[PDB]
């Protein structure tokens, strides 16, 4: 009927400054499947963001994968922003690397 | 290979 | 070992913007192979893993065509659903069906599906004997009666154990440097001085393959489930897969806690401690 989307903010390989890495923001356990996400760096939106996985899973609950590419440095803030009707607003989760 | 609905609807 | 060739078909209705848009995705195992799309370019079967690629043009027309056809019976059954409910013609509605088969390491059958939900709940099943139907509502045993006149499960039941069977067969043998892979999970714990004057042991799981794994935390051989905190599994976007576990320890006591990691790939079950 309506299922809050839970979401993972995270990087594909371990995070190091100055290497190259792809960071990912995992939704799933929602419905219904209309959602709207966006990857954000320092509060701009990403370009060049990739969606996959365009699925559901043996309880029904849908999910989805976006990705982008990005170097990790000091100063820059990474964050998720998940647009869907189960909630009033968006909800931004920043990236928190050593979660 | 993919299952068919065979068009038996509910 | 066991392995499983599974349809992941969804149909959601949308009065505002037109006829429902229908998908069907095609899995083996945690590995999408195929998909299928109505608001593509031009409809028809894909490959989503490369190992598919070696299918003539026959499979992919046949595939389209298969999914042409039950796209059509869908937009019927959303309808007819409609009338079962009572609701209006203006709500996006959303129908899901699973079908697939898991089959054993002796190639034989474990288990055969066929179900569907209808906006995300569970509507009607093909028990696991494969000749019943499970509803839970009163309108599903409309179309539990309905299907159960007709003979569906025979059909049903035909491909669950025939033709799902050969193609994962085939599947599973011409797939075998991915689908046949088994990457053991990397794993370290991490300790966070918390505020309050604890500590937070978190025990990670990297790089792991299949997407199947178990972690737990222990003291003194003891399964200690009520604090500890797990993340759903997730995808690192490569083929491989990731997960933690934590657990709030009393400081200086932290010797004494232990991270099993259970995984296929491990040839004996790990047990860190931080």
């Amino acid at each position: 009927i309506q299922k809050t989307p839970q979401i993972q903010v995270y990087s594909r390989h371990p995070p190091e400054n100055g290497k190259p890495n792809i960071l990912n923001c995992y939704v799933t356990q929602f419905h219904p499947p209309h959602i709207e996400i966006q990857m954000l760096k320092n509060g701009k939106k990403i370009p060049k963001v990739e969606m996959s996985d365009m699925s559901f899973s043996k309880d029904w609950s849908f999910y989805i994968l976006a990705h982008t590419e990005f170097t990790p440095t000091e100063t820059d803030t990474y964050a998720c922003r998940v647009k869907h009707d189960s909630m009033a607003e968006p909800k931004t989760v920043y990236w928190d690397r050593d979660m | 290979r993919g299952p068919g609905r065979a068009f038996v609807t509910i | 070992g066991s392995h499983s060739l599974r349809y992941f078909v969804t149909a959601v209705s949308r009065p505002g913007f037109g006829e429902p848009r229908y998908m069907e995705v095609g899995y083996v195992d945690n590995t999408e192979f195929v998909r299928f799309d109505s608001d593509a370019e031009n409809p028809r079967y894909e490959p989503r893993a490369r190992w598919i690629e070696q299918e003539g043009p026959e499979y992919w027309e046949r595939e389209t065509r298969r999914a042409k056809g039950n796209e059509q019976s869908f937009r019927v059954d959303l309808r007819t659903a409609l009338r079962y409910y009572n609701q209006s013609a203006g709500g996006s509605h959303t129908l899901q069906w699973m079908a697939g088969c898991d089959v054993e390491s002796d190639g034989r059958l474990l288990r055969g599906y066929w179900q569907f939900a209808y906006d995300g709940c569970d509507y009607i099943a093909l028990n696991e004997d494969l000749k019943t139907w499970t509803a839970a509502d009163m309108a599903a045993q409309i179309t539990r009666r309905k299907w159960e006149q007709a003979g569906a499960a025979e059909r049903d039941r035909a491909y669950l154990e025939g033709e799902c069977v050969e193609w994962l067969r085939r599947y599973l043998k011409n797939g075998n440097a991915t689908l046949l892979r088994t990457d053991p999970p990397k794993a370290h714990v991490t300790h966070h001085r918390r505020p309050e004057g604890d500590v937070t042991l978190r025990c990670w799981a990297l790089g792991f393959y299949p997407a199947d794994i178990t972690l737990t935390w222990q003291l003194n051989g003891e399964e200690l489930t009520q604090e500890m905190e797990l993340v759903e599994t997730r995808p690192a976007g490569d083929g491989t897969f990731q997960k933690w576990a934590s657990v709030v320890v009393p400081l200086g006591k932290e010797q004494k806690y232990t991270c099993h990691v259970e995984h296929e790939g491990l040839p004996e079950p790990l047990t860190l401690r931080w």
